[PDB]
This record gives C-alpha cells, structure tokens and sequence, in this order.
C-alpha cells in the first residue's frame, strides 16, 4: 500500500480482535490480550460512513421517468430518444465503475495511513523506552503492568516516570 | 383491398374539450357519431409499458 503499513512491514491482520478496526495486544506479567483503539477506529468509521453515504446521497431521486412511443413516420425521433438513452447509459456505466474502482483504492490507502499513523504515534509516545521489533511491536527496557499499558493506549504513558528503568535495562 | 372482409376504411379522430367549450357535430353522411365519450382529469410524468408479468 501507499503507506507501507497493511500488507506491507506489518504482513497481515488480527483475527482476534473483534471489537475494531485497529487496537493493540499486549503480553505483560498479569496477561495478555487485545484491545481495539476507540478513537482512530471510531473516526475511520465515521469517514468511511460519510463517503458511502455522500455517494448514495447525490443521486438525487428519478422522479417518475418514462420511455416514449413513436408512429411508423417517426424513426428519426424515436433514434434520437435511444441515442439519448444509450447515451446516457454509456456515461453512468462508465463513471459508476471508475469512481468506485478510484474510490476502492483511496478507502484502502485511507487504512493503510491510519495503521501506519498510529503505530509512529505509539512510537513517539515511547521513543527509547522501547525497541522496535520491526513487525508492529514494541518491547519495552522497563517492566509496564496494565494501567502502564493502557496509558500508552490512550495515550498518557508517562516517559520520565519509566525512563531510569528503562536506560538502566538496555544498558 | 379488403381487411376484415372489409374495403372500406373508418378514420378514427379525437379532440379534448376544455370545460364550458362546446362541439359541434354536422354532417350530411359518413358520420360515425360520438355515443359515450370520457371527462378527464390530469396528471404527469407517466407513460406505458408492456409486461407479461401479473399486477
Ligand atoms: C489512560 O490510562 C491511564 C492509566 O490507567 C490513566 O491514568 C489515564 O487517566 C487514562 N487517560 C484517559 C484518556 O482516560
């Protein structure tokens, strides 16, 4: 993908997470499991919701719309009626296929960044605390129980707290 | 030549009257005279197809 994340260096996804798009999982002393990321996962939905609903949205309804009948004198008219309709039909084939296969690709690249985002989000979070793995994953220099883990989830890990610890087990 | 045993031929003609207008029929032969005719009211964007399906 455009973002090198999804079927990129992380090569595939979690069966196992059921309740979002995009989370975390965890394996720590107490346990382990995972845990969907409530708020990309939220606004992906929302953003997708609203691309499905703007397309559907601006087909304005037909209003009652008929085919016309014409006499045996009338072959020119009744040409250009079927020139308009097939022409008609060429432009809304053609435009309804290319939209949906252009609008396919955005919606993936659209995960594709959102995976690749949170995962450097995480990683500023943590910077030298951890080591990247390569794969997704980070390991942390210092021991981090599930309220240390949860705060790296929502965002509220605590750098300076863990930071002696951590440069103390990685030296 | 003959179609349904017939050589004759009928026209067939038709007119909408606005309300409160008058028609006025004369003739001296080949009249084929109103008998029932239908008061209309109007309405658009219709039209007619054919189907064999049933309603
Ligand atoms: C995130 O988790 C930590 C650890 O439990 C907690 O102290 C903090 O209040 C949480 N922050 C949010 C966004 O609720």
């Amino acid at each position: 993908g455009l973002f090198g994340a999804i079927a990129g260096f992380i090569e595939g996804g979690w069966t196992g997470m059921i309740d979002g798009w995009y989370g975390y999982h965890h394996q720590n002393e107490q346990g382990s499991g995972y845990a969907a990321d409530q708020k990309s996962t939220q606004n992906a939905i929302d953003g997708i919701t609203n691309k499905v609903n703007s397309v559907i949205e601006k087909m304005n309804t037909q209003f009652t719309a008929v085919g016309k009948e014409f006499n045996n004198l009338e072959r020119r008219i009744e040409n250009l009626n079927k020139k308009v309709d097939d022409g008609f039909l060429d432009i809304w084939t053609y435009n309804a296929e290319l939209l949906v296969l252009l609008e396919n690709e955005r919606t993936l690249d659209f995960h594709d960044s959102n995976v690749r985002n949170l995962y450097e989000k995480v990683k500023s979070q943590l910077k030298n605390n951890a080591k990247e793995i390569g794969n997704g994953c980070f390991e942390f220099y210092h021991k981090c129980d599930d309220a240390c883990m949860e705060s790296v989830r929502n965002g509220t890990y605590d750098y300076p707290k863990y930071s002696e610890e951590s440069k103390l087990n990685r030296e | 030549p003959k179609v349904r045993d017939q050589a004759g031929r009928m026209n067939y003609y038709w007119t909408l009257l606005e309300p409160g207008d008058t028609i006025t029929f004369e003739a001296t032969g080949n009249l084929i005279a109103p008998w029932y005719a239908f008061a209309l009211n109007r309405g658009s964007g219709s039209g007619i197809i054919t189907s064999d399906a049933p309603v």
